[PDB]
């Protein structure tokens, strides 16, 4: 009777941006995995490796949960092997990955008629990210063969860009809230189980 | 690190920067259009000003990136379109003066007073009974007075304004490096840099004249029939052989001949197909009409509507509480938002308009995948032909009977076929010579072949010759007859309507050939075919990605427009009219002058 804090991450007021996706590690608790069914019909529920039918019977060493808000069609890019803007720059998954990915529509609390502007993403960078790394540094993007000062002006672009959300947006542009569950057996000699 | 990479990055930022502003502006415009208040009009004004300022700033910023250095073809189209709708040329007190001139022209066209015959008293307007009496009046003198009165009140003041407008417009066209402003409009149908598929500005004029001279026989014969019927109806007012006098064609301007119906019907004994009675008998509704339209558009093999559309649409007049401008439009707010502003009144006509507007909406959904600068459909006639083909295929007695509104015991006869074909022709073929004349005259006026002093006389001579209608009353340089058209007063191209008929009939022939159906194509449907749907959707995906010539090839299998589909459509009417006109003599003689 020492339950894991899944309810805390799922039901929260804010979820933060994509390029600064939060990380949380939890251990030494009673796993329940019953809170997941206390939500609306999930837009996508795909599990890689483990199977929800069995679920809690397994053992593991460490588990990680990451949460962030994306837009509509961008859900598909969250996959083991795929290509796209968000997967190449904003947030990357390794090919040899196992776990489960969960995302549900949330165009009722993250969208305002005046236009929500508290969510951003990166669309201009080089050096496609190695899996599981976060780049939060913002600097003026160099384009061409001219020295570039702090001011962008022409031929220099400031990266990052806001989504903008309104209740009348069509499906595929409505905000989505995604949480990805990542855990490993730690095949190397592990003290705990 | 390369120029094309720089252009790609610039366009990538531009699209995401511009979609939000465009959405805001279009939403404000929709709110004003459905709700006309001072706050709404101010919001739309400031939103449009911000959008225009952003567009001009971006276009000025796009000064670099030379096209001959650009290699990727698709990049060139976006860059050219941006440069074209962003170029601001000429000086202050000239551009601003031209804008004020346009505003004054719009205001004076909107405010038009005819007053009373030889009596200063209350004055009418075109939206009120001014054009209604022309539509439904049988009094020759009453039509005489109003037709000249409208031009007398409006046009005399527009003549110098129109002269200065033409001068300044040619001044800008010179700076745009185009040959002239007629060439500026003619540049829309242009494709270069592609082998096999290419189109210059010169070929358009010769194609138009070739198509018109191919069409002329049928129009001549229809004119002979109409003159004979009008002589039968109106006594001692029309010469048996000669030009057909105005005031009688219907409408304020004579563009459409549909109001001329009910006087020249060949067989009035047979009841009309019009089925507006069954709607009120079964207690139809606007929801039911639009659901039937959706059912047809999903039976052809295309996706259904969206819940956002169904919940944010605007289909029935709220009432006197809130005032709205009842006029069918198919808005595209962007970001996956689509809705209609219309006022259904439970009629067969409204049913046809619903099937007409849903076609535009489906096209808008179709090209949504392409980039922002390439969203708008290739050519300016395709997006109307796609709307009209659904209307053509949705009014057949076979389709009506299949739906169930038509009486199951109704039978088709050649008399009814002739009636239907004549009613369709009165609008389909009547407008072609008028559009051709108007566009040709405006082209010559812009280019400068015709000197100023001969504008009115040459215009009226051309109207006497090409369309066989003579002026009733003398006109001099004081009058400006063509200025009464809304399109010419508000700076809109006019050859799109001429291309629309050819495009729609070619599309219909190709589709009805794809879906195996024998017999005349004048009664054809594509309700239950899943191949014509794919044939259409393949071209609907592209947008401006490919040249319109390639799109036409992909659709029909030809390279350029032809009047053979239209002639094949109207063969039975041609034969019946030839049979009827044994005694009468076709043609006209401009030498006869009831004007004198
Ligand atoms: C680059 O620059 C060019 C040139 O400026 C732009 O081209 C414009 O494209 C738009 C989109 O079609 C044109 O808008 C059209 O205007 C027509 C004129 O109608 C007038 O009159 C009616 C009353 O009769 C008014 O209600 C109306 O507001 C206008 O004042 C309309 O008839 C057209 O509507 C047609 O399509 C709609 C689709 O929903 C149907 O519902 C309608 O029934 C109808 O079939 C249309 O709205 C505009 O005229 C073009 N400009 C010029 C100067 O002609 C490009 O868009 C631009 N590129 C960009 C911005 O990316
Ligand atoms: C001119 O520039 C445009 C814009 O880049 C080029 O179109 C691009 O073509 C590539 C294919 O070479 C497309 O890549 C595709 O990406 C999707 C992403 O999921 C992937 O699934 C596909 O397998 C493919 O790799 C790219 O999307 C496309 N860009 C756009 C905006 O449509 C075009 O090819 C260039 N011209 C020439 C002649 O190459
Ligand atoms: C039409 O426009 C008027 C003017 O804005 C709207 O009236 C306002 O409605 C909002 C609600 O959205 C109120 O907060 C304002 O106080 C109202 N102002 C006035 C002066 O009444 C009206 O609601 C609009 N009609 C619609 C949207 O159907
Ligand atoms: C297209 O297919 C639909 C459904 O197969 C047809 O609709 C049926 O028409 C028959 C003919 O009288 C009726 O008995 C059925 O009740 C109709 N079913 C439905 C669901 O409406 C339609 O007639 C077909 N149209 C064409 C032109 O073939
Ligand atoms: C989320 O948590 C708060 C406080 O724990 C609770 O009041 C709220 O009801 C929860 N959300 C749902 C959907 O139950
Ligand atoms: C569209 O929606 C209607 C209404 O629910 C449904 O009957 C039809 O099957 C749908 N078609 C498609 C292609 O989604
Ligand atoms: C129309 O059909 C009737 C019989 O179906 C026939 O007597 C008549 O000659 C036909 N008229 C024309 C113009 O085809």
């Amino acid at each position: 009777t020492n339950l894991c804090p899944f309810h805390e991450v799922f039901n929260a007021t804010t979820f933060a941006s994509v390029y600064a996706w939060n990380r949380k590690r939890i251990s030494n608790c009673v796993a329940d995995y019953s809170v997941i069914y206390n939500f609306a019909p999930f837009f996508a529920f795909k599990c890689y490796g483990v199977s929800p039918t069995k679920l809690n019977d397994l053992c593991f060493t460490n588990v990680y949960a990451d949460s962030f808000v994306i837009r509509g069609n961008e859900v598909s890019q969250i996959a083991p092997g795929q290509t796209g803007n968000i997967a190449d720059y904003n947030y990357k998954l390794p090919d040899d990955f196992t776990g489960c990915v969960i995302a549900w529509n949330s165009n009722k609390l993250d969208s305002k008629p005046s236009g929500n502007y508290n969510y951003l993403y990166r669309l201009l960078r080089k050096s496609k990210l190695k899996p599981f790394e976060r780049d939060i540094s913002t600097e003026i993007y160099q384009a061409g063969n001219k020295p570039c000062n702090g001011v962008a002006g022409p031929n220099c672009y400031s990266p990052l860009q806001s989504y903008g959300f309104r209740p009348t947006y069509g499906v595929g542009h409505q905000p989505y809230r995604v949480v990805v569950l990542s855990f490993e057996l730690l095949h190397a000699p592990a003290t705990v189980c | 690190s390369t120029i094309e990479e720089q252009a790609k990055t610039f366009l990538d930022k531009f699209n995401h920067e511009a979609e939000d502003l465009f959405y805001q502006s279009s939403l404000a415009s929709w709110n004003y259009n459905t709700n006309i208040t001072e706050e709404n009009v101010q919001n739309m004004n400031n939103a449009g000003d911000k959008w225009s300022a952003f567009l001009k700033e971006q276009s000025t910023l796009a000064q670099m990136y030379p096209l001959q250095e650009i290699q990727n073809l698709t990049v060139k189209l976006q860059l050219q379109a941006l440069q074209q709708n962003g170029s601001s040329v000429l000086s202050e007190d000239k551009s601003k003066r031209l804008n004020t001139i346009l505003n004054t022209m719009s205001t004076i066209y909107s405010t038009g007073k005819v007053c009373n015959p030889d009596n200063p008293q209350e004055c009418l307007l075109l939206e009120p009974g001014l054009n209604e009496i022309m539509a439904n009046s049988l009094d020759y003198n009453e039509r005489l007075w109003a037709w000249e009165s409208w031009r007398s009140e409006v046009g005399k003041q527009l003549r110098p304004l129109y002269e200065e407008y033409v001068v300044l417009k040619n001044e800008m066209a010179r700076a745009n490096h185009y040959e002239d402003y007629g060439d500026y409009w003619r540049g829309d149908y242009e494709v270069n840099g592609v082998d096999g598929y290419d189109y210059s500005r010169g070929q358009l004029i010769e194609d138009v004249e070739h198509t018109f001279e191919e069409i002329k026989p049928l129009y001549e014969h229809l004119h002979a029939y109409v003159r004979a019927k009008l002589m039968n109806a109106y006594p001692s007012y029309i010469s048996p052989i000669g030009c057909l006098p105005a005031h009688l064609l219907g409408d304020m301007w004579g563009r459409f001949w549909t109001n001329l119906y009910s006087l020249t019907v060949p067989f009035g004994q047979k009841p009309n197909i019009d089925v507006t009675d069954a709607m009120v008998d079964q207690a139809w509704d606007a929801q039911r009409i639009f659901k039937e339209a959706e059912k047809f558009f999903v039976s052809v093999g295309l996706p259904n509507m969206t819940q956002g559309f169904w919940e944010n649409s605007m289909l029935t007049d709220p009432g006197n509480v809130q005032k709205a401008v009842c006029h069918p439009t198919a808005w595209d707010l962007g970001k996956g938002d689509f809705r209609i502003l219309m006022c259904t009144k439970v009629t067969m006509d409204d049913f046809l308009t619903a099937h007409h507007e849903m076609g535009h909406i489906q096209y808008d959904m179709a090209y949504a995948a392409q980039p922002f600068l390439l969203r708008n459909g290739a050519n300016e006639g395709f997006h109307e032909a796609v709307g009209e083909i659904m209307s053509l295929s949705a009014a057949t007695p076979k389709h009506l009977k299949s739906i169930g509104l038509l009486s199951p015991d109704f039978q088709e006869d050649n008399e009814t076929e002739i009636n239907f074909l004549l009613k369709q022709a009165l609008t389909i073929v009547g407008t072609l010579p008028f559009t051709y004349m108007l566009e040709k005259w405006r082209w010559m006026v812009f280019k400068g072949e015709i000197p100023k002093d001969q504008w009115m006389k040459k215009w009226w001579e051309m109207k006497r010759e090409i369309v066989g209608v003579v002026e009733p009353v003398p006109h001099d340089e004081t009058y400006c007859d063509p200025a009464s058209l809304f399109h010419v007063s508000n700076d809109y191209s006019f050859i799109r309507y001429y291309t629309r008929t050819l495009y729609q009939f070619q599309f219909q022939e190709a589709l009805c050939q794809a879906a195996k159906h024998e017999g005349p194509l004048h009664k054809c449907d594509i309700s239950n075919s899943t191949e014509a749907g794919q044939k259409l959707f393949n071209m609907l995906r592209l947008g401006k990605s490919e040249p319109w010539t390639l799109a036409l090839e992909n659709v029909v299998g030809a390279k350029n427009m032809n009047v053979r589909p239209l002639l094949n459509y109207f063969e039975p009417l041609f034969t019946w009219l030839k049979d009827q006109n044994k005694n009468s003599f076709v043609g006209w003689s401009t030498d006869w002058s009831p004007y004198a």
